[PDB]
C-alpha cells in the first residue's frame, strides 16, 4: 500500500528533525530542564487558551529542542524562543495563525513583535527551513487507521493519546523519543487504560506494544519503557493538580 | 550573499532570477544557489513562503532519483517590506538543452528516449503525488549531471515567486504553457502534463514543437496540429479570452514530427488532448504500450 511508503518517509524525516539528547550538557550553559518545563507549560496554556490546532504545541517544542540543540540561549531569552516556535508552528498548521502581538500579550508584553520577528529568522534559519516536521499526532492517526475500532472508540483513544503527548512534550522524554515513539507510547497507554475500565471493548490493546513496534520498527521494550514513563508523568499530575495553594 | 557557501560560475539568469553556482566548503560539493525576494510583513515571514519552502524540504527525505533536492535555505536580508531568501540547491552539471544540443545523434536514439521519458514522468508523478505542480516545465528546468539521471528542477517555486511580477518580467518563454495556462489561469495538475508532450516531441529531434509568442498565437499554433475542438469543450473567462475564431481540423501527429512510432503518435495525442479531464495521467502514461 501507500501506508508503508509514506510511513517509511515519515520515519526518515522524523530523524532529520531529531534534537540532541545532550544539548543541556553540550550546548546550553544557562538553560536547564526546569526552565524548559516552564516554557513548555506556558506554551501549552497559550495553545489551550487560544484553542490552537493541537498539533501546534508539540510542533513548537520540536522546534525549541532542535534549536537549543544548535544554539546556546540566555534564559532571559527562553520565553522569547517559546513564543517564536509557536509563531512558526502556528503559521505552519493553522488557517488563522497566531498573531505576533497576540503572542507578546501572553508574555504580558515582556517581549515585543520586533524581537519575535528577529527570532523567527534565527529559528527558521537554524532549522534550515525544515519545518513541516512530524508530530506525535501524525502517527496517532496512522496507527488509528490500522486499528479495528469503532469511530466512537477511536475518538476517545485520540483524545487521551493527545493528553499524554502534551504531558510528554513538557518533559525531557520528548527530546529522547521521536514522535513515532511518543505517539505509540501514548496510544498504548490510552488504549490499555481504556481496556481496563471497559473490558472486552478496546481489545486492540491486546499485545499492542508489539503491534505498534512492528509498525515503527522499534525495540518493543522501548515502547514498553516509553509507555511506563508516560504512565508516571500522568501520576506526577496528581501533585500539580492540587498543590496550587502553597 | 551572504552564506556559508562560496560561489563560482553563473549557470543562468531567467524567471527565477540569477542562478549562480557554489561549493559547499565543509562538505566539498557543488550547490546551485538560487534566490528570491519576499515582503517583510508586520507578521514576519510571509505565511505562504514559510509553508511553500518548508514543503520543498519535506522531500529530501524521499531521496527520489529524478528530482533535485532543496539542500538548504536562508533568509539573509531583513528590511522593512523585504526579506531575501537564498534557496541552496542540489547541483546537476548540465541540462536537457545542453543535452540535446551537444547531440551526436542525427535524429535518434529511441531507447535513450523511451527510458529517458518513462523517467521524466516518474519525477513528475512523484511531485504530483505530494501535491506539487510545475509551471516552467522546460529543458532549462530538466537536467542530468552525467551517467544519465533526469533530475527535474525549479518545481513548485511559482507560488514562492508570485512577488516576481513586481518586476513584471522577464523572459516569459511561453513555448510550453498549457491551452489553459494563459487561455485562463487554471494552474491545475493536468496543465503540467501538457508541457510534457511538448518536450516529448521537441526531443525528435529539433527545437520547440510550439514556440511562438502571443497567447492566442500559440493557442492557434496548437490548434493547427490537434484540431479546433467544438463545444462543449470550450471554457471561460478572462484576459482576452477569445472564443473560436480560426476554424480548423484534426491533423496527423507523425506529420510534423519525424517520426513518432505506432503508439508514440497515439500517446502524445492522449498527452496533448485539449480537454484536461479526458487528458492523460502522469502515471497511466508512465506505463503505456510505448513504455
Amino acid at each position: 500500500l501507500l501506508n508503508d511508503r509514506v510511513l517509511r518517509a515519515m520515519l526518515k524525516a522524523e530523524e532529520t528533525c531529531a534534537p540532541s539528547v545532550s544539548y543541556f550538557k553540550c550546548v546550553q550553559k544557562e538553560v536547564l530542564p526546569s526552565m524548559r518545563k516552564i516554557v513548555a507549560t506556558w506554551m501549552l496554556e497559550v495553545c489551550e487558551e487560544q484553542k490552537c490546532e493541537e498539533e501546534v504545541f508539540p510542533l513548537a517544542m520540536n522546534y525549541l529542542d532542535r534549536f537549543l540543540s544548535l544554539e546556546p540561549v540566555k534564559k532571559s531569552r527562553l520565553q522569547l524562543l517559546g513564543a517564536t516556535c509557536m509563531f512558526v508552528a502556528s503559521k505552519m498548521k493553522e488557517t488563522i495563525p497566531l498573531t505576533a502581538e497576540k503572542l507578546c500579550i501572553y508574555t504580558d508584553n515582556s517581549i515585543r513583535p520586533e524581537e519575535l520577528l528577529q527570532m523567527e529568522l534565527l529559528l527558521v534559519n537554524k532549522l534550515k527551513w525544515n519545518l513541516a516536521a512530524m508530530t506525535p499526532h501524525d502517527f496517532i492517526e496512522h496507527f488509528l487507521s490500522k486499528m479495528p475500532e469503532a469511530e466512537e472508540n477511536k475518538q476517545i483513544i485520540r483524545k487521551h493519546a493527545q493528553t499524554f503527548v502534551a504531558l510528554c512534550a513538557t518533559d525531557v522524554k520528548f527530546i529522547s523519543n521521536p514522535p513515532s515513539m511518543v505517539a505509540a507510547g501514548s496510544v498504548v497507554a490510552a488504549v490499555q487504560g481504556l481496556n481496563l475500565r471497559s473490558p472486552n471493548n478496546f481489545l486492540s490493546y491486546y499485545r499492542l506494544t508489539r503491534f505498534l513496534s512492528r509498525v515503527i520498527k522499534c525495540d518493543p521494550d522501548c515502547l514498553r519503557a516509553c509507555q511506563e514513563q508516560i504512565e508516571a508523568l500522568l501520576e506526577s499530575s496528581l501533585r500539580q493538580a492540587q498543590q496550587n495553594m502553597d | 550573499a551572504t552564506s556559508r557557501y562560496e560561489p563560482v560560475a553563473e549557470i543562468g539568469v531567467g524567471a527565477y532570477g540569477t542562478v549562480y553556482k557554489a561549493r559547499d566548503p565543509h562538505s566539498g560539493h557543488f550547490v546551485a544557489l538560487k534566490s528570491v525576494r519576499v515582503p517583510n510583513g508586520e507578521e514576519g515571514l510571509p505565511i505562504s513562503t514559510v509553508r511553500e519552502v518548508a514543503l520543498l524540504r519535506r522531500l529530501e527525505a524521499f531521496e527520489h532519483p529524478n528530482v533535485v533536492r532543496l539542500m538548504d535555505v536562508c533568509a539573509t536580508s531583513r528590511t522593512d517590506r523585504e526579506i531575501k531568501v537564498t534557496l541552496v540547491f542540489e547541483h546537476v552539471d548540465q541540462d536537457l538543452r545542453t543535452y540535446l544540443d551537444k547531440a551526436p545523434p542525427p535524429g535518434l536514439p529511441a531507447e535513450t528516449i523511451k527510458d529517458l521519458m518513462r523517467q521524466f514522468l516518474r519525477g513528475l508523478d512523484f511531485l504530483h503525488a505530494n501535491c506539487i505542480v510545475h509551471r516552467d516545465l522546460k529543458p532549462e528546468n530538466i537536467l542530468v549531471t552525467s551517467g544519465g539521471t533526469v533530475k527535474l528542477a525549479d518545481f513548485g517555486l511559482a507560488r514562492i515567486y508570485s512577488y516576481q511580477m513586481a518586476l513584471a518580467p522577464v523572459v516569459v518563454t511561453l513555448w510550453y504553457r498549457a491551452p489553459e495556462v494563459l487561455l485562463q489561469s487554471t494552474y491545475a495538475t493536468p496543465v503540467d502534463m501538457w508541457s510534457v508532450g511538448c518536450i516529448f516531441a521537441e526531443m525528435f529531434r529539433r527545437k520547440p514543437l510550439f514556440c511562438g509568442n502571443s497567447e492566442a498565437d500559440q493557442l492557434g499554433k496548437i490548434f493547427d496540429l490537434i484540431g479546433l475542438p467544438p463545444e462543449d469543450d470550450w471554457p471561460r473567462d478572462v484576459s482576452l479570452p477569445r472564443g473560436a475564431f480560426p476554424p480548423r481540423g484534426p491533423r496527423p501527429v507523425q506529420s510534423v514530427v519525424p517520426e513518432m512510432e505506432e503508439s508514440g503518435a497515439q500517446l502524445l495525442l492522449e498527452m496533448l488532448t485539449f480537454n484536461p479531464h479526458k487528458r492523460i495521467s502522469a502515471f497511466r502514461a508512465l506505463q503505456h504500450s510505448y513504455l
